[PDB]
DNA sequence: TGCGAAATTCCATGACA
DNA sequence: ATTGTCATGGAATTTCGCA
DNA sequence: TGCGAAATTCCATGACA
DNA sequence: ATTGTCATGGAATTTCGCA
């Protein structure tokens, strides 16, 4: 078979609802399957409309051959199918209640959930401004399997913001106290 | 008197050739020259004569001398004429230059993507969804371009757009012109917090931002074609134009900005498939070979009458927005340092140090 | 199908070289070329392919072909590419030219004073005594210049000024640009009553009025110098500037406009006295010798990539005041007559006959 | 002596008062002594002020060495003397009650008086607009003594408006009837 | 029939909205 | 049916003053 | 080892307020 | 303390297909 390349397959999924941050409630996660590179777009709802608006931004930079998702309503709609057909994007769905992507992507989506949770606590309504630095951290994180970061695999260079101080990603015991107070 | 007294009786004075007879008439020393009889004024009158002739129409060297020579003759007239031209403040600040600038530099292309960004604003444009301007961000190495519509060329709209862009990567340097949005302290604060060095063009010289300026031409040219026979609704076309230009081949490079940034085409029409059997690591190895071997132009030949700046030289900076019937040039200033053959530091007309392009300077005439 | 069917079995078709093996795969005719495997589309699909590739970013010849060549190959691809470029209306009216105009003509200097006047307006200027504009009238032969301050660049103010001027002499021809004051029927009526032929420049081409335009530069340059460090009260200076410039030497001619018009200096500073012993008739005889022998420049060398108009050629006129995001060129039109190497008559985009300068034309690309 | 040249001597004099024509009452006559070339400037009064305004127009074209006039008040004032001194113009006056200029100038001033009178009658308040064509006629009139017109002697060329139809300059008997009616 | 300096001519440059 | 122009000051060339 | 045609490269031109 | 750029289409040059 042909070797795996960037833009061969984007994996998309929604995270939310979250505490409101400048009127936004959800986060559309897009992960490149080969490089692990991640894009994050905040939306007001997990709808076909908000998905198309966010992906119209991303697809003005690069168009994937395949978009993979679960059977969420926003992705199985015929509006989203017409949108993907106009751009030559093949849609690909996992079986209901059996979400399968890939080991590299599974662990990346795991990192995003825990990294959001760790920075949510203490400032739960201010995550909209932090999404840029979250992406930089995720995309300049050393891969155990491959030798390189997502940034290196996508652009073929070192980055001007390396994250050598690999944060623990676990919740400190004081963050459990303030997290157990709210929700 | 004293110098001209010895001349009438027949002694030799240096500068006054001997073969002509110098006589007296109407109480004035005269001389019979091939053009006719001319008056030789005393030394103490000549500065005033040269000044009276020049001030008639503030004429240059030959036009001023042709006036004087109608009545007068004396040794080395043009030296006294040129001495006055160098002291006439009005002629120095009003007259145009007749020496061209030295040939342009072709700065080395940035080695890597995100080493240097070039940013600039297009606008104002016809209103589209309440938007009037476009922020254009061009990577120096690849030419890859990001477009952002704004309602004003403001610092606030620049920060909002670049925060979305720097989600992808942080650049080392951002180059801009000295427009209000990029020179504010708010923008410098935003750049220092992110480790971004701000680099500014010399004032009133958009050549220096030529990479993004040339991209502005392509953006407007494509928007024009897409809007032929339609109302100018350009807001919805910016994503199309951005994608179209980033995947357009440069005939001299044989590559698209997308290919130089990623080393592989995405799912766009007519995508190149030459590296289909290589691994990504083999692909990125070929990409580093392609980036280093790109064509790069060299300095063109100098024009036959160009000037290049020397330390200590008297030069004049061009007035930026000169009013009606006002001089086009500032008063003479001195070249402190020559940063390169096309860029210098001068001791400003106010007293400050100022970094200027040679295209906005003329060398002061008559030393 | 038919053409490509014989190719698969192994027959020779003109245009398809023999040394390459043409096979079938995925229901498509392919070929193994040094760059890689390419699809050979049927003849009926190629126009659509060239169009899809061009319309991505409305790219030119090489940039469009580089897209197509990623997937396809067929004989003489660039011919089909160029055929589409010549049919794409948006590219024809939006793209810039890359051929320069032919070298400028240097029309013969008018033989006599008052044979041809050149007139034009300067302004608006800073208000001075309620006046905003200046009517500049230049004699073609001598360069002698008359200045008149007006409150608007109107036909009424032009007639009032020229009635005062024509007290001295009536000119044969008055040359002007196509400004509103000179193109009105009121002004043509004023000229026909006096036997004056009105001559107009081709539209949007002030080179054609270059004699008065160049004098406008000298007028403003002297006014600027006289007003340094003063409020811009230029109304009282016009008589001074007029007299100063009319008595200023042209270094290449060795004469002042006053001398070329009158043959003798009046009571001005540094008046020339070479003809003091000649009679007036001897003086006017020398004046006719001086007028005929004045220096006259010649056409410069053509630049290495210039074009000159041919009858029947497709050309496009430049849009005068093009709006934002609108094309810079009109639709193609045909050259009816070549008046001179720099001036032509064309069959306008509306249907009219129009006389234009070659500088406001580009030759339509791809024939 | 040196031969006579243009701009050597202007002869100036006032004609008026006349019937009002667009608010003007007088005419300043300026005649070049050598060529006979004539300039006509309408003024509101025979004052030093109106003289200086008119001559400021003429002296922006050419400055005479000498200005000759009678002992009229406008010309003998010290304001006019200061004006002439600033421009290097020598002033020259005829003896009172003995106005002497030159034969060429005397006959030219005679032509101007009679040519104005002939065109005044019938349209006495419309002479301001006729001054241009009056100057053209006077300056393209054949000289009996010299071979040439004033225009030819000043510019050294033929004129684009020659006046071959030499008008009679006398008053027809019907113009005497309408002239004897008014003033 | 030749030299050094002065005088003259040459001409690229830029600006007339 | 119309068309570039010319002041400017260094550089290049010619002329001058003297022998 | 050489020809005619096609393909490729060259590069002056002009416009980014 | 900073610096011109590059798409475009005829023309010039090189390469191709065949012998
Ligand atoms: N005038 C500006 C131009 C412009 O003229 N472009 C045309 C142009 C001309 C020539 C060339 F080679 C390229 C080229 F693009 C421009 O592009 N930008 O972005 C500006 N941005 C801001 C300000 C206002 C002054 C800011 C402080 C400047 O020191 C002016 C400009
Ligand atoms: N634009 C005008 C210029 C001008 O741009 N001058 C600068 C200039 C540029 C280049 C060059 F070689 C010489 C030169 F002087 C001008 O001088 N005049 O007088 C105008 N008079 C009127 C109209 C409005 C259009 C009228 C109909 C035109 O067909 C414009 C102009
Ligand atoms: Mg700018
Ligand atoms: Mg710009
Ligand atoms: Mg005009
Ligand atoms: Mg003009
Ligand atoms: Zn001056
Ligand atoms: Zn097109």
């Amino acid at each position: 078979d042909r070797p795996q390349k960037p833009f061969d397959k984007f994996f998309i999924d929604y995270i939310g609802p979250l505490p409101p941050s400048q009127g936004y409630l959800y986060v559309l996660v897009v992960v490149d399957g080969m490089t692990g590179f991640t894009w994050l777009y905040p939306t007001k709802a997990p709808s076909t409309s908000a998905t198309v608006k966010s992906l119209n931004v991303l697809t003005s930079i690069a168009i994937p051959k395949v978009i993979h998702s679960d059977q969420g309503a926003a992705f199985t709609s015929s509006t989203f199918a017409e949108w993907a057909k106009e751009r030559g994007i093949h849609l690909e769905f996992s079986t209901p209640y059996h979400p399968q992507s890939s080991g590299k992507v599974e662990r990346k989506n795991s990192d995003i959930k825990r990294l959001l949770t760790k920075l949510l606590v203490g400032r739960p309504t201010k995550w909209y401004d932090l999404l840029p630095v979250v992406q930089l951290a995720l995309n300049n994180t050393y891969s155990p399997v491959l030798k390189y970061t997502p940034h290196q695999l996508l652009f073929g260079i070192d980055s001007n913001t390396p994250f050598a101080n690999q944060d623990t990603l676990d919740l400190t015991r004081e963050e459990e106290l303030s997290l157990l107070q709210e929700i | 008197d004293a110098e001209l007294d010895q001349l009438l009786q027949g002694h030799y004075i240096k500068g006054y050739p001997k073969q002509y007879t110098y006589f007296l008439e109407d109480g004035k020393v005269k001389v019979s020259r091939p053009e006719g009889v001319k008056i030789i004024p005393p030394q103490s009158d000549r500065q005033k004569i040269v000044l009276q002739a020049h001030n008639l129409a503030h004429t240059g060297r030959e036009a001023t001398l042709l006036k004087i020579a109608n009545l007068y003759w004396w040794p080395n007239m043009r030296k006294d004429v040129v001495k006055q031209l160098g002291r006439c403040q009005q002629c120095l600040i009003t007259n145009a230059s007749n020496k061209a600038s030295g040939p342009i530099l072709r700065p080395d292309r940035p080695q890597k993507p995100f080493d240097k960004f070039f940013i600039d604003y297009i606008g104002p444009l016809p209103p589209s969804q309440g938007y009037l301007y476009v922020l254009v961000v061009v990577d120096g190495m690849t030419g890859f371009t990001w477009l952002y519509p704004t309602k004003a060329p403001s610092t606030s709209a620049t920060v909002k757009s670049l925060n979305v862009l720097t989600s992808i990567a942080i650049p080392k340097v951002i180059h801009s012109d000295q427009g209000a949005a990029f020179t504010s302290s708010t923008f410098a604060e935003w750049a220092k917090e992110r480790g971004i060095h701000l680099e500014f063009s010399t004032p009133y010289h958009p050549q220096s931002s030529g990479k993004v300026e040339r991209k502005n031409s392509d953006i407007k040219r494509l928007l024009t074609k897409l809007l032929v026979g339609r109302p100018t609704k350009w807001y919805d076309l910016l994503p199309v134009v951005q994608l179209a230009l980033n995947n357009t081949y440069s005939p001299v490079l044989k590559y698209t900005p997308h290919q130089l940034l990623f080393g592989i085409d995405s799912n766009t029409p007519f995508a190149n498939q030459d590296t289909l059997d290589l691994t990504r690591e083999e692909e990125l190895s070929l990409l580093q070979e392609i980036r280093t071997s790109l064509y790069h132009p060299s300095t063109p030949p100098a024009s036959s009458r160009s000037w290049s700046p020397v330390v200590g030289q008297l030069v004049q900076e061009r007035v930026a927005r000169p009013a009606s019937l006002r001089p086009r040039w500032h008063k003479p200033s001195t070249v402190l340092k020559v940063l390169n053959p096309r860029t210098v530091v001068i001791l400003d007309h106010l007293g400050n140090n100022r970094t200027v392009s040679i295209d906005n300077l003329k060398p002061t005439s008559h030393q």
